[PDB]
C-alpha cells in the first residue's frame, strides 16, 4: 500500500527486492502471497476516493503487479500455487462486490484476460 | 461560598461600571443573576455581619444601585421583567418577596375578581384565565418558585377544607399543570403533593378539587412514572371505595381516567411494575365491573405477543401472570370469543381453556324483561315500581323497558326518571353491559328496513336528547361482547350505523376538530375555547334531557363540577381505539372499517399516543392485517392526515411514502429497492444521536408521548416499514439484501450504528420478519 501512494514513480526492482525479502522474514506460503498480492490489487482499487487518485491507483494494481510477476515466475512451481492462491481468492464475496458496484461491471473477466495476455 | 469572588476575578475581570440595558428578554435575568448573588450574600450578611464583610465592587455597583431603586420601586409586571428581578434578588428575604407576592397571587389566583359561569348549574370559577407563560416559568429561582409553591399550598389547604364557594381560577390551573412536570422541584412537587396536599384534599371531602385534580391529571399531564403512575391508582381505588361516588361525574371522570392510564401503558413495562404490587393484586383491579379487568386482560395481551415473551412456551404457570389472572376471575366473570383468542399469544390461548364463564341465554333473557314488562303495567303506581325495578340485586332489564316505551310511545315517566338516578353511575356499567347484551341480541335476529334506521335513531335519542350516558360507555360495552361468528358482526354494525346515523355527535367532533387544537399550554384561551364548545353543544350529565320529557314535570338543578377540560370526544377516543381493535379483530367487518376511518379522522387530532396505538395496531393484527391490503392502505388515508398540521411537516411520513403509500390501490405497488429502506435505516440512525435542524422536528419532549426524540423516531419507523402491503417475508429479504449483499449509499466504518438499528427494527418486528433468519442461518451453515 506504501508504494502507490506517492514512490509509485520508481523501478519494478524495489518492490521485488522488498516483498520477497518479506517472504523470507516471516513464513509465508506462496498461495498466501499470491492471494495477498490480488486483494491489495483489488483493495486499492475500490479503496481510493473517487478523482485522479483513483485513476491512479487503479493503474498502478493493473501495470505493475504483471511486471513483478513476470520476474517472479523468471526467478521461480509458480503456476500450480497460484491456483489454490485464487482458491482462496474466490471466495471474498461481499467486498469485491463492492467493487463491482463503483465499476458497473465484472473485473475478474478483464483481469483474467489481462494474466492470459501476460502468458 | 467562600472563594466566589475569586471565582469572579478569572470570570469577569473589569474595571468600568456595569450600564444597566433593556430588560425585556427573560435570559435578561441571567445576566443580571450575580447581582441578585451579590445581594443575596449580603441577605447571608444579613445575620452575623460583624465576620469578614465584603465591600461593593466597583462595576456591579451600577447594577446594584439598579436593583436598590427596584426595591423603591412600586409598580412591577410583565411590561419588564422587573418582576423576576425583584423575585430573584430578594427571594431568601422576609417581606422584600412579599411585594411581588401580592402582584402574583392576586393576578392569577382569581382573588374574587370574576366569576365565570361553567356549563351546567352553579359554577362560579375564578376570574382570571392567563397562566404564567413559558419564559416566565423558568426565569424566577428555584427558591422563589417553592416559596411560591408554599403560598399556594397555604391558600388552597383553607380554600378546599372550608369548601368555599371561590373556585380556583383557570389560569392557576394551568400554572398547577406547568409547575408539575419541572422535576427539580419533584421533591416538593408530586412526590410532596401526594404525601402533603392529597391527604389534606381526602381529610376535607370537598369532591370538587378532587375532580379538578382527576381533569389535570387526565387531560393536562404527559409523563407520569410508572410506580407514581400505580400509586395514583391505588390513590383512586382508595378514593373510590368511600365518599359515597354515587354520582355520573365522579364515576365518570375516574372511568376516563383509569382507561387513559390502561391504554397509556406499553409493552415492556408489564412484568416489572406487577411484582412491585404483587403483594396487593386485587386491590389494583376492578371488583364490580368487567370493562375496567378486560381493557387490563387486553392490555396484558398486547404487552406479550407484541414483546414476544409467550414464545418457548405453552402454558401460563410458573409465570407471573398465573397469580394475577387468578385475581382477575374472582368477582367478574366474563366470556371470551374465538377469534379474540386467535390473536392471543400461545400460553394466553391454553390458560383460556379454562375459568370461562359462557354466555348467558337469549330466549330466557327476553323472557324474563317481558315477564316483568306487563308487571310494569300490572299495577302503574309510581313507589312501588320505582322500588321493585331498581334495587341493588335486580337483574338490569331496565333499557328495554325504556325501548318498549320508545318503540310505540317515546315517553318515559317519572318511575322512569327515578331508578335510573337511583341505580347510580357505579351499578350503571353493570346495567349497560347487560343493556349491550340486549342490543346485540336483539339486532342479531332483527329484521333489516325501517327499524334499522328508526332503532339508531331512537337510540341516539338517549345519546343527546335525553343524557343519560357519555356515549362512550355503552359503546365499549358493545365492544367487549365476546361472541362468536354473526353476533359479532351484528354487533360491529351496530357501531358502524351508531356512529354515522346521527349528525349530532359528528357535528361536535367536527367543531372540536375546527375550533380547538391538541396545543393546550400554548393555548391561553383554552378556557375560553372550552366555555364556547360548550355553550354550542349544552353538556348534560345528570339526566337533564331525560328529565324535561317526563310526564310529570320533574327537572334536575344540582350544581355541577367545575369542569375546564371535559368532553365527550376526548372521552370516547380510546372506545374509538378499542372499537377499532374489535373491527380488525374479525375478518368480514373489514371494509367498514374503511368508511369510519375516512369519516371520523379527526379526533385522533386530540390523541395522548396515537403513533404507539397504530404501531401496536399495526403489529398486533400481522397476521390479520397483512391479507386485506386495502384495508390497511386505508389507515393511512385518514389518520396522519389529521394530525399532519399541528405535530410539523415531517413529523411521521417520508416523501415516497406521500408520494406513492396513501395513493388508492392499482394492483401494482410500488415494489422497491434496497435505497429505499437505506433512506430509512439513515433516517433512524442520524435521530438517535440527533443533530440541531433534525430530519424529524423538534417538539416540547416534557409534554409529548415520548421524552426523548429517538423514541419518536423509532415508533414512527416501525410504523412506517412494516405497513406495506408485502408480508412478513420479503421484509427480511430487503433488510438482510442491503447488508448481506453489497449496497451503494450505505458506508463502512459506521456500519456499527446501520445493524444496530436493523437488529432494533427486526426485535420490534412481529414474529415471521425474523423467524426467516433461521432460513437463512440453515443456508449459509450448509
Amino acid at each position: 500500500l506504501l508504494e502507490g501512494t506517492m514512490n509509485l514513480t520508481g523501478e519494478t526492482q524495489s518492490l521485488v527486492e522488498q516483498l520477497t525479502m518479506v517472504k523470507r522474514m516471516q513464513h509465508i506460503p506462496t498461495p498466501l502471497f499470491v492471494l495477498e498480492i490480488w486483494k491489495a490489487c483489488f483493495v486499492g482499487l475500490i479503496e481510493s476516493p473517487e478523482g485522479t487518485e483513483e485513476l491512479k491507483w487503479t493503474a498502478f494494481t493493473f501495470l505493475k503487479i504483471p511486471q513483478v510477476l513476470v520476474k517472479l515466475k523468471k526467478y521461480s512451481d509458480f503456476t500450480e500455487d497460484v491456483n489454490c492462491a485464487f482458491e482462496f481468492l474466490l471466495k471474498l464475496t461481499p467486498l469485491l462486490d463492492k467493487a463491482d458496484q463503483r465499476c458497473n461491471c465484472d473485473c475478474t473477466n478483464f483481469l483474467l484476460q489481462e494474466c492470459g495476455k501476460q502468458g | 461560598f467562600l472563594p466566589v469572588m475569586k471565582l469572579f476575578d478569572l470570570l469577569y475581570p473589569e474595571k468600568e461600571y456595569i450600564p444597566v440595558p433593556d430588560i425585556n428578554k427573560p435570559q435578561s435575568t441571567h445576566a443580571f443573576a450575580m447581582t441578585c448573588i451579590w445581594i443575596h450574600l449580603n441577605r447571608k450578611a444579613q445575620n452575623d455581619n460583624s465576620k469578614l464583610q465584603i465591600p461593593i465592587p466597583h462595576s456591579l455597583r451600577l447594577h446594584h444601585e439598579f436593583l436598590q431603586q427596584s426595591l423603591r420601586n412600586k409598580s412591577l409586571q410583565m411590561n419588564d421583567y422587573k418582576i423576576a428581578l425583584l423575585c430573584n434578588a430578594y427571594s431568601t428575604n422576609s417581606e422584600c418577596f412579599t411585594l411581588p407576592m401580592g402582584a402574583l397571587v392576586e393576578t392569577i389566583y382569581g382573588n374574587g375578581i370574576m366569576r365565570i359561569p361553567l356549563p351546567g348549574t352553579n359554577c362560579m370559577a375564578s376570574g382570571s384565565i392567563t397562566p404564567l407563560p413559558m419564559n416566565l416559568l423558568d426565569s424566577l429561582t428555584v427558591h422563589a418558585k417553592m416559596s411560591l409553591i408554599h403560598s399556594i399550598a397555604t391558600r388552597v389547604i383553607k380554600l378546599a377544607h372550608a369548601k368555599s364557594s371561590v373556585a380556583l381560577a383557570p389560569a392557576l390551573v394551568e400554572t398547577y399543570s406547568r409547575l408539575l412536570v419541572y422535576m427539580e422541584i419533584e421533591s416538593l412537587g408530586i412526590k410532596g403533593f401526594i404525601s402533603q396536599l392529597l391527604p389534606t384534599v381526602f381529610k376535607s371531602h370537598a369532591w370538587g378539587i378532587l375532580h379538578t385534580l382527576l381533569e389535570m391529571f387526565s387531560y393536562r399531564m404527559h409523563h407520569i412514572q410508572p410506580h407514581y403512575r400505580v400509586q395514583l391508582l391505588s390513590h383512586l381505588h382508595t378514593l373510590a371505595a368511600v365518599a359515597q361516588t354515587n354520582q355520573n361525574q365522579l364515576h365518570l371522570c375516574v372511568e376516563s381516567t383509569a382507561l387513559r392510564l390502561i391504554t397509556a401503558l406499553g409493552s415492556s413495562e408489564v412484568q416489572p411494575q406487577f411484582t412491585r404490587f404483587l403483594s396487593d393484586p386485587k386491590t389494583v383491579l376492578s371488583a364490580e365491573s368487567e370493562e375496567l379487568n378486560r381493557a387490563l386482560i387486553l392490555t396484558l395481551a398486547r404487552a406479550t405477543h407484541v414483546t414476544d415473551f409467550f414464545t418457548g412456551s405453552d402454558s401460563i404457570q410458573g409465570t407471573w401472570c398465573k397469580d394475577i389472572l387468578q385475581t382477575i376471575m374472582s368477582f367478574t366473570p366474563h366470556n371470551w370469543a374465538s377469534h379474540t383468542l386467535s390473536c392471543f399469544p400461545g400460553p394466553l390461548q391454553a390458560f383460556f381453556k379454562q375459568n370461562n364463564v359462557p354466555q348467558e341465554s337469549r330466549f330466557n333473557l327476553k323472557k324474563n324483561v317481558e315477564e316483568e314488562y306487563r308487571k310494569w303495567k300490572s299495577m302503574s303506581n309510581e313507589n312501588d315500581i320505582i322500588t321493585h325495578f331498581s334495587m341493588q340485586g335486580s337483574p338490569p332489564l331496565f333499557l328495554c323497558l325504556l325501548w318498549k316505551m320508545l318503540l310505540e310511545t317515546d315517553h318515559i315517566n317519572q318511575i322512569g326518571y327515578r331508578v335510573l338516578e337511583r341505580i347510580g353511575a357505579r351499578a350503571l356499567v353493570a346495567h349497560v353491559r347487560t343493556f349491550a347484551d340486549f342490543l346485540v341480541y336483539e339486532f342479531s335476529t332483527s329484521a333489516g328496513g325501517q327499524q334499522l334506521n328508526k332503532c339508531i335513531e331512537i337510540l341516539n335519542d338517549m345519546v343527546w336528547k335525553y343524557n343519560i350516558v357519555t356515549l362512550d360507555r355503552l359503546i365499549l360495552c358493545l365492544a367487549m361482547r365476546s361472541h362468536e361468528g354473526n353476533e359479532a358482526q351484528v354487533c360491529y354494525f351496530i357501531i358502524q350505523l351508531l356512529l354515522l346515523k346521527p349528525n349530532d355527535f359528528r357535528n361536535r367532533v367536527s367543531d372540536f376538530v375546527k375550533e380547538n387544537s391538541p396545543e393546550h399550554w400554548l393555548q391561553n384561551d383554552w378556557h375560553t375555547k372550552h366555555m364556547n364548545y360548550h355553550k354550542k353543544y349544552p353538556e348534560k350529565l345528570y339526566f337533564e334531557g331525560l328529565a324535561e320529557q317526563v310526564d310529570p314535570p320533574v327537572q334536575i338543578q344540582s350544581p355541577y363540577l367545575p369542569i375546564y377540560f371535559g368532553n365527550v370526544c376526548l372521552r370516547f377516543l380510546p372506545v374509538f381505539d378499542i372499537v377499532i381493535h374489535r373491527f380488525l379483530e374479525l375478518l368480514p367487518v373489514s371494509k367498514s372499517l374503511e368508511t369510519l376511518l375516512d369519516h371520523l379522522g379527526g379526533l385522533y387530532k386530540f390523541h395522548d399516543r396515537p403513533v404507539t396505538y397504530l404501531y401496536n395496531t399495526l403489529h398486533y393484527y400481522e397476521m390479520h392485517l397483512r391479507d386485506r391490503a386495502f384495508l390497511k392502505r386505508k389507515l393511512v388515508h385518514a389518520i396522519i392526515g389529521s394530525l399532519k398540521d399541528n405535530r410539523p411537516q415531517g413529523w411521521c411520513l417520508s416523501d415516497t411514502y406521500l408520494k406513492c403509500a396513501m395513493n388508492a390501490r392499482e394492483e401494482n405497488p410500488w415494489v422497491p429497492d434496497d435505497t429505499y429502506y437505506c433512506r430509512l435505516i439513515g433516517r433512524l440512525v442520524d435521530t438517535m444521536a440527533g443533530k440541531s435542524p433534525g430530519p424529524f422536528p423538534n417538539c416540547d419532549w416534557r409534554f409529548n408521548e415520548f421524552p426523548n426524540p429517538a423514541a419518536h423516531a423509532l415508533h414512527v419507523t416501525c410504523v412506517e416499514l412494516m405497513a406495506l402491503a408485502v408480508s412478513g417475508k420479503e421484509v427480511g429479504n430487503a433488510l438482510l439484501n442491503v447488508v448481506l449483499k453489497s449496497q451503494p449509499l450505505v458506508p463502512r466504518e459506521n456500519i456499527t450504528a446501520w445493524m444496530n438499528a436493523i437488529g432494533l427494527i427486526i426485535t420490534a418486528l412481529p414474529e415471521p420478519y425474523w423467524i426467516v433468519l433461521h432460513d437463512r442461518i440453515v443456508s449459509v451453515i450448509s
